[PDB]
């Protein structure tokens, strides 16, 4: 895997930080 | 690796040390080339002598043209090897400079304004009325002619952290250039973007935006963009966008905008070393006389220089002598000794260096601390007991033949020690810290005054018990040279001490302590030539007589200059005791010892005797 | 800037087969009434920080740290505020991504 | 290797042109080897200024520009040329201040362009002496003496050297000759010189006796 | 007639009040000469800064005057040189080597995108505040922006340009018989005193260094021609002086010439490289001895005109300009800064002081007392107005 | 594993940044002040006046 | 012997490396001149240092003051003074915290965690909170 140390001061910007599973599966519960 | 922490490594070494198998083999050609075992010698021999940075680089090819010449591919690669370039030039003028004044000298009034010569290159203005042409005028000009400057005196120049902060400054300016440039150019760019992204699909396609954007002064973006990518693959990009605004400006953003973070984030961890570095360099650099001096008299209180200015002294004497106006020269360097209180105040320092030294053993130092208190008490005429006094005395309120010390002329009141170099050396090291403790003296009693005066800052001096009581402000100064000198008192409290409370006019002292090791160094190497023992055993011979003819002041001369060898020196120093006025006169060899004749008979005397012998 | 976070094919503990994913929790839950004081805003039920990408960046700067010293041991000389670093290897993927 | 041909008519030729104005004696000048000297002369040892020397300031004062091709009488004594000859007690020649080659700054010492131009001590080489041109910016007379240096060695003698003073030039090269390596001023960095520029415009010798 | 004297402290008149109109462009600080010139206007907007948070605006009337144009700029300047300083580029130099030679644009004084922009700022924030003291809407017009005194009518000479300086001097005369300009850098007033030489409707008076300086003019028997014949005053001074000296050569020479030559309005440079740590200058005054000079112009109440000009140390003269905007408002400010964002450049411990040091000073009385005896000799036909 | 203390870093580098951004707004609102200066006192007076 | 050769090709090397300069010595060379910074005109000065770039025509006496640049392990870096700051050692100033107590014992760190700085800004804040509140409260009556 392609880990690049190289020289730097900062670190690199993080990665930034549909599914209605459980929800649908409350309704089937209720 | 998730266990052990992380540690940063020595170092890697740099590239231009570890590359250099390739050429180890010339070396071998070259050998076998000059073919002989001393040829070659002295060829290593000249290798060496450059490599120990003694001749110049064209002198070096000189010297291996006197080998190898004889091989032109040798030749060529040795040349190349070195970088001696080709110096393919025997055919050059001395061109002329195309400036200075070529055009303009007429009538001139006063030093610097001259007339415009009277010509139809008349320039015609807008804007002015009648008013603007008779108010502004532009018949003279002014032109710098740099006259002599009539005078002479040096050029102020910036002290060593100065120059430190200045860079400090350019630098967090660059680091605010470029975030703010990018910081702009995220804005124009921003703008552009939402125009494109509520469009018709083929209105994109279609869409170019001309050299500018909107940006009166432009070429900012294209700059900001080129450090973002680099100067190989920006201009490709700075075109792309030319070109496609549509799908290659919404990439070009979104990583102005990575650039944006990071170097503010950069900025932040550069401005904690720019921090630190600010209250150190800061303080010391407002003390300009306290920094100057402390380099310059590190480096100027050495043999040289002292033998250098009195040489200068007689070197001009003597070419001025050339010159018919002055008749000649008496005496080159003149002192006066009016406090002698002075003398026990030095020894106050001197002996108080080696009870604290170490370099030596506690029987040599009595020995020395005898050479200097016989010394002092034998040349400059007081009593031994006063010093003995003294001495008593000041632990009381602050509570012998010296010959084996180191194993006509009627009316005797000058006395002439006729000394080689280490004596002249220790003397006017001597000297040197007599006349800045008199002149640190004089005024002491407005210091008092001042430390008095100044009426309620730097509170660590109050906690610390260095500041100033309406004492004795000189014999205060005594006392804290003594605490440095012993190390009661590490440096920068000494001096912030000493600047605030007497004065920045204090400056001289800074550095007493070391000047104090010089003369518990020079008077132990006094001991240890024994040359000079001879010298100052003569020299107290002669002295400790009261009566004495001229005769034998030459063959204390002839039999002083007998230990010391034709290559040295020597220097007379007249020391008479009614004013304590000392002289030094620069003596070579062979002409006369003392004073010049006063009338021509004296020096019939001198010739009869001097060539008696 | 932020702590960086074990996702789901990313960063590295995920991928390496180290440590499981960050599960953000819901808005409105039992909170610790200690966190409740320090003031809060609590996510991410049981520490998300991925440790392999901390070390990383760290490497990164002890590499820029030995690298100080070295000019400092070999030049003999003070540092001079680094330069503003641009991309890698981004502009490959750039270009990519317009061709 | 070789000593360069070194021209100066192309600058002769231009102080010819557009400075026309009639050669006249500035005054005279008394060398002293640790201060500058003026025009009347005040005695050498006057001022002694101290900063509590090893860069002593150059010899000659700023003529200033309106002062072109007009010449300057220097004197010299012979312990000032013994002493810069064999480099005892003269900073002016170990810190090796020349700039240039038959015309130099006015920060060259007097006394290392006399060196410069081929004028030597004692008796002479009596070889294949190549033509010595010990006034080269003299137009008529690039080599104008008078008198001759005397026939034992230690003599006191003394000279009076006439020098012209000759606008800016480019470029100052470092040449080598009579082993003095010039300095250079006027590379592709350097920023152009400030003062003027001069050469050796006559000598005579003076005897002791 | 030189008489030594210490340095008292800073007393505010309040006997005297005035209505200030302080000028001022937000794009100005966005035009950087270069990589590492010397000169910045990055200068001009951090004193703004300072002056925004000591709640300095509710005092004065901040104005923000109209750009300049290109006939009046060719009031004092020739339409050559406006057009190639309208059109001359980074982009497209070369085209221009003939007249770049010609107009001393590109040696010293560079090329940098949008410095039309920049000399158009300057002339307009000096002719608006000329034009507004002349209508009585205030006593005190301040222009931080402007103070380039070293243009020429047809070159660029020291980083200046456009010499705005002359476009507010002329406003001026259209209402005033008379005005005096002072300037207290540390460089000679070259530009303006060229432009007004041989007029007495201005009296130029210059407090300069002199010797192997920039720009080598301002020599002591320089005292115009003709009509201007007295009408100029050059004050060369020395290394090192300082505040008491440099005071008590000052409000001498100031009072006699507004006792002599009785002026109408006021001109005041206050470039800050006459200050102590700076890059490009050689006198030691601090910020309490700077000011003093407008104090004391102050107090004489007349229309009064406050240019910056040099300076080349940032945060010295940002501090030093923000303290004599305070006290033009007869208010002394306290020595904290508050927390700006320029506030690091400020280290290390951001106070409002500048500080001199212990460089030696090389003006002795005698120099001082002929130079002042020799200028008040010569001022004796400078009586009537 | 080890504990490289990242929360604690991440938090300086926060609490640093806070004070810088802040300033230029409040610098801005300053300078948007000063035009309101010579027309909010006469509008309170004027609105007080008419109210009483 | 073959050791000269190693070092006069090692010294032939790292003058061509592109660094580490050439300085204008004296002729016994062991007086090496001072830097020419602060110096306005040339004539007389030649033989300090970077002096080769001051003119008395160029108000910009401050070329001497641009920080040598140097090759190394790949890239360009600037100096600040470099020899001929054992005060600031930053491989101290620039590193991360290793424990609690580095919060008060670090002295950058510390420089952070004890600024009276976020308090101050509360303050300013509350101080506009309460004029604009005045303004709101006199508008509100008018409508
Ligand atoms: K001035
Ligand atoms: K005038
Ligand atoms: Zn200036």
């Amino acid at each position: 895997i392609p880990v690049r140390p190289e020289i730097d001061l900062d670190p690199s910007i993080v990665p930034v930080v549909i599914s209605l599973n459980e929800e649908v599966t409350f309704f089937e519960k209720a | 690796p998730s266990i052990v922490p992380v540690v940063p490594e020595p170092t890697e070494p740099i590239e231009n040390n570890i590359s250099l198998n390739e050429e180890v083999t010339f070396f071998e050609k070259a050998k076998r080339y000059i073919g002989n075992k001393h040829l070659y010698t002295e060829f290593l021999k000249i290798l060496n002598l450059y490599s120990q940075d003694i001749l110049d680089l064209d002198d070096l090819v000189e010297k291996v043209d006197f080998y190898l010449g004889s091989n032109k591919e040798l030749f060529t690669w040795f040349k190349n090897f070195v970088g001696y370039q080709e110096k393919t030039k025997c055919i050059e003028n001395i061109v002329h400079e195309k400036h200075r004044l070529d055009l303009d000298l007429c009538e001139a009034f006063g030093p610097s304004y001259k007339r415009l010569p009277k010509s139809d290159t008349f320039m015609p203005c807008s804007g002015r009325d009648d008013m603007c042409w008779e108010v502004l005028n532009d018949e003279w000009v002014g032109h710098p002619v740099w006259a002599s400057e009539d005078s002479g005196f040096i050029a102020h120049r910036k002290n060593q952290y100065e120059e430190t902060l200045f860079k400090i400054e350019e630098e967090r300016h660059e680091y605010d250039f470029y975030i703010e440039s990018n910081l702009r150019t995220i804005q124009c760019l921003e703008t552009i973007v939402n125009k494109i992204e509520n469009m018709t699909e083929n209105e994109k396609a279609n869409f170019k935006l001309p050299p500018g954007l909107g940006h009166t002064s432009m070429t900012i973006y294209k700059k900001v963009i080129r450090k973002v990518y680099d100067k190989e693959r920006g201009f490709e990009i700075i075109d792309a966008l030319h070109e496609h605004p549509a799908v290659t400006a919404p990439v070009v953003l979104k990583r102005l905008k990575q650039k944006d973070e990071e170097w503010r984030r950069a900025q932040r961890e550069w401005n904690k070393v720019w921090r630190e570095l600010e209250q150190k360099v800061f303080f010391k650099s407002l003390d300009h006389l306290g920094l100057t001096f402390k380099q310059a008299d590190k480096k100027l209180l050495t043999t040289k220089q002292l033998i250098s200015e009195i040489s200068s002294i007689k070197v001009d004497q003597t070419n001025k002598k050339i010159h018919w106006l002055t008749p000649k020269p008496k005496s080159q360097l003149d002192f006066d000794f009016p406090d002698k209180n002075i003398f026990y105040d030095i020894l106050c320092l001197a002996d108080t260096f080696i009870t604290h030294t170490t370099a030596y053993s506690n029987p040599d130092k009595e020995r020395l601390k005898d050479l200097l208190k016989y010394f002092i008490s034998l040349f400059f005429s007081i009593s031994f007991e006063k010093i003995e006094e003294s001495l008593y005395s000041h632990k009381q309120n602050v509570s012998m033949s010296l010959l084996d010390i180191l194993h006509i002329i009627q009316n005797r009141s000058i006395f002439n020690l006729f000394a080689n170099t280490n004596i002249y050396i220790f003397f006017r090291h001597w000297t040197t810290i007599y006349e800045r403790l008199l002149e640190i003296k004089q005024m002491n009693e407005r210091v008092t005054k001042e430390i008095n005066t100044r009426s309620t800052l730097s509170s660590q001096l109050s906690e610390m018990g260095l500041d100033f009581v309406g004492e004795d402000a000189y014999k205060q100064v005594l006392r804290l040279s003594r605490r440095l000198i012993n190390g009661d008192l590490e440096h920068q409290w000494f001096e912030e001490s000493l600047r605030q409370a007497y004065n920045n006019k204090a400056f001289k002292l800074y550095t007493i302590d070391k000047v104090t090791q010089s003369l518990v160094k020079h008077a132990h190497t006094l001991m240890t030539d024994a040359k000079t023992a001879e010298i100052m055993a003569l020299f107290v011979k002669d002295r400790n007589a009261s009566t004495t003819s001229a005769k034998d002041q030459i063959i204390y001369r002839l039999q002083v200059r007998s230990h010391m060898s034709n290559t040295e020196n020597m220097f007379r120093i007249e020391f008479d005791k009614r004013t304590l006025h000392v002289s030094i006169q620069y003596i070579a060899l062979d002409d006369l010892t003392l004073k010049e004749p006063k009338a021509d008979e004296d020096k019939w005397k001198y010739y009869v005797t001097s060539y008696a012998l | 800037y932020h702590v960086p976070i074990k996702l789901d094919n990313k960063t590295l503990s995920c991928i390496t087969g180290y440590a499981s994913a960050a599960q953000l929790c819901y808005p409105g839950e039992p909170v610790a009434e200690d966190l409740a004081c320090e003031s809060i805003e609590y996510r991410y039920r049981a520490n998300p920080v991925d440790k392999l990408e901390v070390i990383v960046d760290r490497m990164r700067l002890n590499n820029e740290i030995s690298d100080l010293e070295g000019l400092r041991k070999y030049f003999h000389s003070f540092p001079g505020a680094p330069e503003l670093n641009p991309l890698r290897d981004s502009e490959i993927n750039d270009d990519f991504h317009q061709w | 290797y070789d000593l360069p041909n070194v021209s100066s008519q192309s600058v002769l030729a231009f102080t010819e042109k557009h400075y026309p104005n009639k050669l006249k004696n500035l005054g005279t000048l008394y060398y002293n080897r640790f201060k500058e000297g003026s025009f009347d002369e005040d005695s050498t040892s006057y001022s002694d200024r101290h900063s509590f020397n090893t860069l002593p300031p150059p010899f000659l004062p700023a003529i200033g520009i309106q002062n072109i091709n007009n010449i300057a009488t220097l004197k010299i004594t012979y312990e000032d040329i013994q002493a810069s000859f064999n480099n005892i007690e003269s900073p002016r020649k170990r810190n090796n201040e020349i700039w240039g080659c038959d015309i130099y700054s006015d920060d060259s010492d007097p006394i290392l362009v006399l060196r410069h131009c081929g004028f030597k001590i004692g008796a002479p080489s009596g070889g294949s002496f190549h033509k010595l041109r010990r006034t080269p910016v003299n137009v008529t007379n690039q080599d104008n003496v008078t008198g001759n240096l005397p026939l034992l060695e230690g003599t006191p003698f003394d000279l009076e050297v006439e020098l012209l003073f000759l606008p800016t030039l480019q470029k100052y090269p470092s040449v080598k000759r009579f082993d003095i390596t010039s300095r250079e001023w006027g590379s592709e960095a350097t920023v152009i010189h400030d003062g003027l520029s001069y050469g050796i415009y006559s000598i005579v010798i003076k005897q002791r006796l | 007639v030189y008489e030594a004297t210490p340095f008292d402290p800073i007393t505010v008149k309040p006997s005297d009040k005035r209505r200030v109109a302080y000028f001022y462009d937000a794009d100005v600080g966005n035009y950087a000469y270069g990589a590492g010139h010397p000169m910045k206007p990055h200068r001009i907007r951090m004193a703004h800064s300072l002056i925004m948070n000591y709640g300095l605006y509710k005092k004065m009337e901040i104005y923000r005057a109209k750009p300049a144009t290109k006939q009046e700029m060719c009031q004092f300047h020739t339409d050559e040189y406006i057009d190639f300083l309208s059109r001359v580029t980074p982009d497209n130099l070369e085209m221009f080597k003939r007249e770049s030679v010609k107009f001393n644009v590109g040696d010293d004084c560079p090329v940098f995108d949008g410095l039309y922009e920049y000399c158009s700022i300057s002339g307009g924030g000096s002719m608006e505040g000329a034009a507004r003291l002349n209508r009585g809407k205030c006593d005190v017009a301040v222009n931080y922006a402007g103070g380039l005194h070293h243009a020429k009518k047809s070159e660029a000479s020291g980083f200046c340009y456009l010499n705005d300086i002359v476009l507010g001097i002329i406003e001026l005369l259209r209402y005033h018989p008379r005005v005096l300009y002072i300037d207290i850098d540390v460089h000679h007033g070259d530009g303006v005193e060229e432009a007004f030489y041989t007029t007495d409707r201005v009296m130029t008076c210059s407090f300069h260094k002199y010797g192997e300086f920039f720009p080598g003019t301002g020599e002591l028997r320089d005292i115009g021609v003709g009509a201007g014949k007295n009408y100029a005053v050059n004050v060369p001074l020395r290394d090192g002086i300082d505040d008491a000296t440099y005071r008590s050569v000052f409000e001498p020479v100031i009072k006699k010439i507004m006792e002599w030559y009785q002026p109408s309005a006021v001109v005041l440079q206050c470039g800050g490289d006459s200050l102590s740590g700076d890059r490009l200058g050689c006198f030691n005054l601090s910020m309490e001895g700077h000011a003093n000079c407008v104090n004391y112009v102050k107090s004489f109440g007349i229309p009064m005109m406050v240019v910056g000009g040099g300076g080349y140390t940032m945060r010295n003269v940002a501090r030093t300009w923000c303290f004599e905007t305070g006290l033009l408002n007869n208010v002394v400010l306290d020595k904290d800064l508050p927390y700006n964002e320029y506030y690091e450049y400020y280290g290390p411990d951001y106070k409002l002081s500048v500080r001199p040091s212990n460089m030696f000073n090389v003006n002795t009385p005698e120099y001082l007392d002929k130079v002042m005896t020799n200028i008040f000799a010569n001022l004796e036909n400078t009586k009537y107005a | 594993p080890a504990n490289l203390f990242p929360g604690l870093n991440d938090i300086t580098d926060v609490l640093e940044e806070f004070p810088l951004a802040t300033s230029r707004y409040l610098t801005l609102l300053h300078e948007i002040d000063a035009k309101c200066v010579h027309s909010m006192p006469n509008l309170n007076e004027r609105i007080d006046k008419f109210l009483k | 012997e073959s050791n000269i050769i190693s070092t006069f090709t090692r010294r032939i090397i790292k003058e061509k490396s592109g660094n580490y300069q050439v300085l204008k010595r004296s002729l016994d060379g062991k007086l090496i001149y001072p830097e020419a910074t602060g110096i306005s005109s040339n004539r007389g000065n030649k033989l300090l240092q970077r002096s080769e770039v001051v003119t008395r025509r160029d108000l910009n006496n401050s070329k001497p003051m641009i920080e040598q640049t140097v090759f190394y392990n790949g890239s360009e870096h600037r100096l600040l003074q470099t020899n001929i700051s054992k005060l600031v050692n930053v491989k101290e100033i620039l590193t991360p915290i290793l424990s609690l107590g580095d919060i008060i014992n670090h002295k950058t760190i510390s420089r952070t965690f004890s600024s009276p700085i976020l308090k101050n800004l509360a303050l300013q804040i509350i101080l506009m909170i309460e004029k604009e509140q005045m303004s709101v409260v006199r508008y509100s009556q008018f409508l």
